[PDB]
RNA sequence: GUCUAACGUCUAUGCGAGUGUUUGGGUGUAAAACCCGUACGCGUAAUGAAAGUGAACGAAGGUGGGGGCCCAUUAGGGUGCACCAUCGACCGAUCCUGAUGUGUUCGGAUGGAUUUGAGUAAGAGCAUAGCUGUUGGGACCCGAAAGAUGGUGAACUAUGCCUG
RNA sequence: GGCGAAAGACUAAUCGAACCAUCUAGUAGCUGGUUCCUGCCGAAGUUUCCCUCAGGAUAGCAGAAGCUCGUAUCAGUUUUAU
RNA sequence: UUGCUUAAUUGAACGUGGACAAUUGAAUGAAGAGCUUUUAGUGGGCCAUUUUUGGUAAGCAGAACUGGCGAUGCGGGAUGA
RNA sequence: CCUAAGGGGGACUCAUGGAGAACAGAAAUCUCCAGUAGAACAAAAGGGUAAAAGUCCCCUUGAUUUUGAUUUUCAGUGUGAAUACAAACCAUGAAAGUGUGGCCUAUCGAUCCUUUAGUCCCUCGGAAUUUGAGGCUAGAGGUGCCAGAAAAGUUACCACAGGGAUAACUGGCUUGUGGCAGUCAAGCGUUCAUAGCGACAUUGCUUUUUGAUUCUUCGAUGUCGGCUCUUCCUAUCAUACCGAAGCAGAAUUCGGUAAGCGUUGGAUUGUUCACCCACUAAUAGGGAACGUGAGCUGGGUUUAGACCGUCGUGAGACAGGUUAGUUU
RNA sequence: GGUUGCGGCCAUAUCUAGCAGAAAGCACCGUUCCCCGUUCGAUCAACCGUAGUUAAGCUGCUAAGAGCAAUACCGAGUAGUGUAGUGGGAGACCAUACGCGAAACUAUUGUGCUGCAAUCU
């Protein structure tokens, strides 16, 4: 029979009708793939930071 | 391929949890039981009329097999299995290479 | 037979520079990478572990993870009609800090310094950059520079 | 095509004012084979703004028929009259961007007298595209 | 044959199903005829009740232990306790179950 | 001819009226079309848009959501506004005295609001005591809790719910859901 | 391009942590309309192959936004539902540790783990209807060469016989 | 099945497997056809897998329903730095 | 703040508090940005300029980018996707 | 393919050249100097490597365990392969470190079934014990058409759905091939390049060859040749008028204008082609859907019968021979 | 400023041939009982600093030096190229317009700079 093998013609036309969109940026990136040892300890540091701020505000209030 | 008959690898046995000495043996597939459910189902399906009821493989392509090492711990008798790459030639505890010798 | 392996077509991309083969200068191993740093990626052919794929040779990205000998860099790659976030683990031999950050970071300092100085003097200063503008009027002196008349030259063969 | 769209030139015989720097010069260089441009005189600017001057008001093309429209849209930029707008365009002022973007692209007619025999070649080579400089005034006189 | 993100179905319609389709057009007709039969039975045996007295029994299984329902007949021990013979009880509107 | 930089003749893509033909919902739209057009109060423009929403875009608000919203600091005497149905919650231990304006109240919800000293009024009654929505607090129900959303965006390593009719060990658990059966996605 | 069984999305409607009268019973001006209720289906708990176990550290969590609302007085502050990004907590599976104790092999407290679930984290569903899309059905309409089952032909003709 | 001095010949104008009725509306990735108007939008013949190469699934292109918001921060473009 | 890290009172990450106010840090444009669900047809292509492979070449076969025809009428090329 | 050709550490430095030493020479072994790698690193090639990744030596099993994340192909699915870490357990080294197979880029494999290892855990559903069986996790047994049916032929007795998505005519592009024609002039031609020729090269034309392609036609354009008949081309065989000669005459050869006019009868062959005989002024070459089958004929080719040779186990095949075979 | 130890950049530092080098340092240098390694105390190991030397190393200077580095009214706005035309040419290819723009060549200049610690005429 024999047919067309390959062509990238018209593909940049289709990608640019609704795409070619840069990804959105967020303040906090996901920590997926970050070192487990750092991630394990970072859990304890954030929890303690919240406690200190909670107590400081609990002092202000009453 | 030449593999020594002993090896010190990690032992998964609950008693050991460490590298111990192991005895290397080539794994040999066990005998097919007649009361395995798949062999029980196969015999019933083949019975009666209908001919051969399940496919028979023909188009062999592999020319080798994967060698599996049976590692038995000398301390607790726990066995372990290790597959090797595809080798045509394989001896266990053969003569070690002698480098520097003449022809 | 088609060939499409990992390092196909990287004959010249992954080559060392001429008269620059061999051992790695140790400033490469003394640099410090922090999460959020912008780094250029350039595969070193002499270090094959932690080596980037040929796509990332010449790309610049953000460090997101720091390990014993490597950094994780986030790259945005076009896949069809959108970008996909790629997370590549690279040994620091294939990584160098991007020189773009600092120009920004010096221009930030200069703007801050200029603003306070105008604030100190009680005047105003404009900090937005401008493209090159058309030049103003000017007067050309001809003392020692009387115009010399040129003409197109005839055709000659020099072989 | 993108360059012509970003210059708001999305039809034939559409005209726009551009302040010459480097970014906009390299833009016009990209669109050069499809446009005729030049340096407009004060009378040319006045005639353009008076006859075909329109403003973008709530994304609508509104005729500049009264100075109140101009004041209501450009008084925060110190433009209170059609002559303030013309001055801001001609002597390129601090608010050229806002005043020229407020101006709807001029929709000119074809030249009275035609173009040259073949438009789509540089003005230097006997065509119409590229920079004609002071002859942009004659061309606009033909087309406006 | 398989397309899109859809649930995988089990529609058992590969036999000659259309030859065995029972449509209950006669639901109302059977309701009416059942009522007429019930009237005939009542007028046949009046003033004797149309329903035999049934016992109350616990439902089997761990799921219906809590529930209690109408049984089939009173046991021989139960009829013995009230001094009624089963042969006589069946003739005075009492249901008997020799099995329970 | 024009080189169009955007698609031509494009509808806004937002509802400008309810799809419902209920005449009484139209009366509410009648009232808040006038209010949104004339008060400059952002509350009235939000309510008019919310009256257009479809049923899945106005999820029911439990009487527990109102209790938690009234438990914000300085919000105990605010008027709770729900453009939709307010349902009961038999998991609450107690309910405060509150004024709530809603499209509909369930029997348990109306009972509970009135049992605790509160009011259960309609959205037209709101427009007279608060024509600008003063001292109000709009409460919306959970949109992503719907069952249909479980199957949205299903794919490999996406963690969504497969569209399946039966649940059990024999239903889509072997190959592609288990490393012992090839791979897992 | 239909009808039907079972379905996905969306929409309208009724009720709502419930929902669905119609299998059936009552009733009737009699296949209608009207009325009734036990069960049952789906939902309200998941997870594990299973034995089994089974959802609050906290105001049902923190951070950055967030329409609307409150206090202001450009600006600013407070409160911030839905929703988004991110870091956590709880339940089930997997792995690690293994208290008082004990049918001495059971029990599994307590504390953890780049693991894992279609979960919890102040319910959202059920039912009816409509368009569109899916699958099984003759399946948009018409179409094979074939296969099977059960019957009818040696008035033509082939061959044997009998009689001319 | 018959019958054949054998041609795959003959077996009621039917023979390399008669005729009749049924299963049967047999199946068909292949042909053909597929019935009123206007308005708006508007493609693909490309990726991967498939006894896949005249076909499917899948992604892409397109329509419809919208939803959260209202200049927030986007771009088939330029400048500067790297 | 941490159970990570340092010889450490060193760092790492996440933070409390304070300072820098509209030239808040290039241009130009922006019928606004972002998000979701669902489904059709298609999955034979071909041509022109330029880059380009096999072939002596081909109105031949095959790729790259763009624009077109296909799906498209109108004026010109007499005629012509 | 490799128990090292994997891992660690240490020491040394290859290819090659020069100058020297008994047998010893181009090649044996020894010495010095030079030696950016011109070598070696299992195997293709590319990259990489010098107090090493190369050579040699010592010790080893990290070619181990639990599983997550990531890169390539990508639908951002699978498979293969690889990367950086987490938690163990080890090897090596004084140590820092390095090591999760081979310096890097290839070296491989789902569902169902079986088997082995692990956990010695769950279940066999009226309750137990022990066999047996079934589960959970990880390997192996294999799909090479390698995202993975279980599979020999023939039909010249043939059928169906289609296809000009595709071959066998004509036609279209091309012109390799075929045919024909030029230029430059070393040579030939007794002397003498061009009366007549003309090598090595090189420029073209033609579509009567054969290729190349597959655009049209597969709901069909009747596929060879001959007979009959018309017309057209010129690259002219003869006949008209002329120019040239290595033209004395006769004869002959080259050329110009020239297609007006003619170009045959037969043996053999189905032939187109060919070859012979003979006449003739000459017996030129071609086209017109390889002109011409509702004009014929039907010898050939190419249905079904049959024979032979070779092939095949056979049914049967032959672009091999042979004979009979409806031309509406 | 010299020198040593440890370095950063990794030839402006390399290569060849000469010459010079105060002080300290470095170095060669002397020995083999001990730890250690070799065919060989040559390398490696240890001891003495005692007997000697700047001969070598090292350092600096010299060379129309090689190489390397930098610069440019050098070549050259050349080659190439993005964009354009119903431009030229039978073609091969070429010219023009708006832009970007080399390499070789030629000439000149230079020949390590520097961080921490210690030490010295
Ligand atoms: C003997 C002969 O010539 O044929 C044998 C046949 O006897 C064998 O039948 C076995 C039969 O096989 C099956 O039922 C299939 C199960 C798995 C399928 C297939 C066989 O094997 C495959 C392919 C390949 O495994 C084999 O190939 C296995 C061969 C085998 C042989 C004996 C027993 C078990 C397996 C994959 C690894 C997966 O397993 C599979 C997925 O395609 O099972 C019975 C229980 C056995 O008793 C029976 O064995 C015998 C000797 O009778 O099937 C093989 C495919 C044939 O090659
Ligand atoms: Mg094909
Ligand atoms: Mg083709
Ligand atoms: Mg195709
Ligand atoms: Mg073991
Ligand atoms: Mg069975
Ligand atoms: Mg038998
Ligand atoms: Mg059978
Ligand atoms: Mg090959
Ligand atoms: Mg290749
Ligand atoms: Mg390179
Ligand atoms: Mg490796
Ligand atoms: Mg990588
Ligand atoms: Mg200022
Ligand atoms: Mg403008
Ligand atoms: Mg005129
Ligand atoms: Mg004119
Ligand atoms: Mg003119
Ligand atoms: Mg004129
Ligand atoms: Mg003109
Ligand atoms: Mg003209
Ligand atoms: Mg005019
Ligand atoms: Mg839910
Ligand atoms: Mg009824
Ligand atoms: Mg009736
Ligand atoms: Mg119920
Ligand atoms: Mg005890
Ligand atoms: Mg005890
Ligand atoms: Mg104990
Ligand atoms: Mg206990
Ligand atoms: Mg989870
Ligand atoms: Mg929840
Ligand atoms: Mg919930
Ligand atoms: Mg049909
Ligand atoms: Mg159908
Ligand atoms: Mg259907
Ligand atoms: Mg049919
Ligand atoms: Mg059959
Ligand atoms: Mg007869
Ligand atoms: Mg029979
Ligand atoms: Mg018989
Ligand atoms: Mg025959
Ligand atoms: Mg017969
Ligand atoms: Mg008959
Ligand atoms: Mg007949
Ligand atoms: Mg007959
Ligand atoms: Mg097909
Ligand atoms: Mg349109
Ligand atoms: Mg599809
Ligand atoms: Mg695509
Ligand atoms: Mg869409
Ligand atoms: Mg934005
Ligand atoms: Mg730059
Ligand atoms: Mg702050
Ligand atoms: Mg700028
Ligand atoms: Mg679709
Ligand atoms: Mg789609
Ligand atoms: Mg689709
Ligand atoms: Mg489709
Ligand atoms: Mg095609
Ligand atoms: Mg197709
Ligand atoms: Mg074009
Ligand atoms: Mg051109
Ligand atoms: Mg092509
Ligand atoms: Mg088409
Ligand atoms: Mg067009
Ligand atoms: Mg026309
Ligand atoms: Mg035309
Ligand atoms: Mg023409
Ligand atoms: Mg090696
Ligand atoms: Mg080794
Ligand atoms: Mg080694
Ligand atoms: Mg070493
Ligand atoms: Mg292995
Ligand atoms: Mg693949
Ligand atoms: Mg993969
Ligand atoms: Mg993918
Ligand atoms: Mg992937
Ligand atoms: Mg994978
Ligand atoms: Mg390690
Ligand atoms: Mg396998
Ligand atoms: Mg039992
Ligand atoms: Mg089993
Ligand atoms: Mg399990
Ligand atoms: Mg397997
Ligand atoms: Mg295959
Ligand atoms: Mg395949
Ligand atoms: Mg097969
Ligand atoms: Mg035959
Ligand atoms: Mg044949
Ligand atoms: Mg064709
Ligand atoms: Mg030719
Ligand atoms: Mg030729
Ligand atoms: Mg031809
Ligand atoms: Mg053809
Ligand atoms: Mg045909
Ligand atoms: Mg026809
Ligand atoms: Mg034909
Ligand atoms: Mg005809
Ligand atoms: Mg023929
Ligand atoms: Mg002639
Ligand atoms: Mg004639
Ligand atoms: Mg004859
Ligand atoms: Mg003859
Ligand atoms: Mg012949
Ligand atoms: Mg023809
Ligand atoms: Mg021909
Ligand atoms: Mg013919
Ligand atoms: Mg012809
Ligand atoms: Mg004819
Ligand atoms: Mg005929
Ligand atoms: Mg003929
Ligand atoms: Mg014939
Ligand atoms: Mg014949
Ligand atoms: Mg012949
Ligand atoms: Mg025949
Ligand atoms: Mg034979
Ligand atoms: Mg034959
Ligand atoms: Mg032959
Ligand atoms: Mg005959
Ligand atoms: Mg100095
Ligand atoms: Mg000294
Ligand atoms: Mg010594
Ligand atoms: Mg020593
Ligand atoms: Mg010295
Ligand atoms: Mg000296
Ligand atoms: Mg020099
Ligand atoms: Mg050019
Ligand atoms: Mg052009
Ligand atoms: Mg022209
Ligand atoms: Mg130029
Ligand atoms: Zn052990």
């Amino acid at each position: 029979a024999k047919s067309k093998n390959h062509t990238a013609h018209n593909q940049t036309r289709k990608a640019h009708r609704n795409g070619i969109k840069k990804p959105k940026t967020y303040k906090y990136p996901s920590l997926k793939g970050v070192d487990a040892k750092f991630k394990r300890n970072h859990r304890y540091a954030l929890h303690g930071t919240a406690k200190a701020l909670a107590k400081a505000r609990a002092e202000k209030s009453a | 391929v030449n593999v020594p008959k002993t090896r010190k690898t990690y032992c998964k046995g609950k008693e050991c949890r460490k590298h111990t000495q192991h005895k290397v043996t080539q794994y040999k597939a066990g005998k097919a039981s007649l009361f395995a459910q798949g062999k029980r189902r196969y015999d019933r399906k083949q019975s009666g009329y209908g001919g051969q009821t399940k496919q028979i493989f023909h188009k062999k392509a592999k020319t080798t097999k994967k060698v599996v090492l049976r590692l038995e711990c000398v301390v607790c008798k726990t066995k372990a299995q290790l597959p090797l790459k595809r080798c045509k030639h394989f001896e266990l505890g053969g003569d070690k290479k002698q480098k520097g010798q003449a022809l | 037979g088609k060939s499409r392996g990992y390092r196909s077509g990287t004959r010249y991309a992954f080559q060392r520079d001429f008269k620059k083969h061999g051992a790695i200068p140790l400033s490469t191993y003394l640099k410090v990478y922090k999460v959020g740093d912008i780094v250029d990626i350039k595969a070193n052919g002499s270090i094959q572990k932690g080596m980037p794929h040929k796509y990332y040779h010449g790309k610049t990205g953000i460090v997101y993870n720091v390990t014993k000998s490597s950094v994780g860099v986030i790259i945005n790659k076009v896949v069809g009609n959108r970008y996909i976030e790629k997370r590549v683990n690279l040994r620091v031999e294939h990584v160098k800090h991007s020189a773009c950050r600092q120009e920004f970071l010096n221009r930030v300092k200069s703007n801050a310094a200029k603003k306070r100085e105008a604030k100190a003097n009680g005047e105003t200063v404009y900090l937005k950059r401008q493209a090159a503008k058309p030049r103003g009027s000017r007067i050309i002196s001809t003392e020692g520079n009387i115009p010399q008349t040129l003409a197109p030259v005839a055709y000659e063969t020099f072989i | 095509r993108k360059v012509l769209q970003l210059l708001r030139l999305t039809q034939i015989n559409a005209g726009v004012f551009v302040r010459l720097t480097k970014a906009t010069s390299e833009l016009i260089k990209l669109a050069e084979p499809y446009v005729a441009y030049g340096y407009p005189s004060l009378s040319t600017i006045r005639q353009l703004v008076y006859k075909r001057g329109f403003g973008k008001v709530n994304k609508q093309r509104i005729a500049l028929s009264d100075n109140a429209i101009i004041e209501a849209n450009l008084g925060k930029f110190n433009i209170l009259s059609i002559e303030d707008l013309i001055h801001e365009i001609y002597t390129v002022g601090p608010n050229f961007k806002q005043v020229s973007n407020f101006l709807w692209p001029f929709k000119l007619s074809n030249p009275n007298g035609g173009f040259r025999a073949r438009k789509f070649q540089h003005f230097i080579q006997g065509g119409d595209t590229g920079n004609r400089e002071q002859f942009i005034n004659a061309l606009v006189k033909q087309m406006n | 044959a398989i397309s899109k993100n859809l649930p995988l179905l089990n529609n058992h319609f590969r036999k000659h199903w259309q030859e065995r389709v029972r449509v209950h057009f006669d639901q109302a007709g059977k309701k009416a005829s059942r009522r007429q039969s019930r009237l005939r039975k009542a007028a046949k045996i009046a003033p004797r009740p149309i329903d035999a007295l049934r016992p109350v029994v616990r439902a089997p299984t761990v799921k219906y232990n809590r529930k209690v329902r109408a049984g089939r007949g009173f046991t021989l021990a139960e009829l013995k306790a009230v001094g009624i013979a089963p042969k006589y009880a069946r003739t005075i509107g009492i249901s008997v179950d020799h099995r329970r | 001819g024009r080189d169009h930089t955007s698609k031509q003749h494009v509808r806004s893509g937002h509802r400008t009226a309810p799809k419902s033909d209920n005449v009484y919902l139209q009366l509410l739209v009648k009232l808040y079309s006038f209010l949104a057009r004339r008060t400059d109060a952002p509350f009235n423009k939000v309510i008019l848009k919310s009256l257009f929403l479809s049923k899945i875009n106005r999820p029911p608000v439990s009487v527990s959501r109102i209790s938690r919203a009234l438990k914000q600091k300085g919000a105990a005497e605010k008027t709770i506004v729900v453009v939709g149905t307010v349902t009961d919650d038999n998991r609450l231990l107690e309910f405060p005295k509150a004024t709530i304006a809603a499209l509909r109240f369930t029997a348990g919800a109306k009972d509970r609001i009135l049992k605790n000293g509160g009011e259960a009024i309609t959205l037209d009654q709101l427009a007279l005591r608060a024509p600008k929505g003063q001292n109000t607090l709009i409460v919306r129900g959970p949109r992503n809790s719907r069952e249909a959303v479980r199957h949205f965006g299903f794919g490999p390593h996406k963690g969504k719910a497969p569209r399946i009719l039966s649940k059990g060990r024999k239903f889509e658990r072997a190959r592609g859901r288990r490393r012992s059966r090839g791979f897992k996605v």
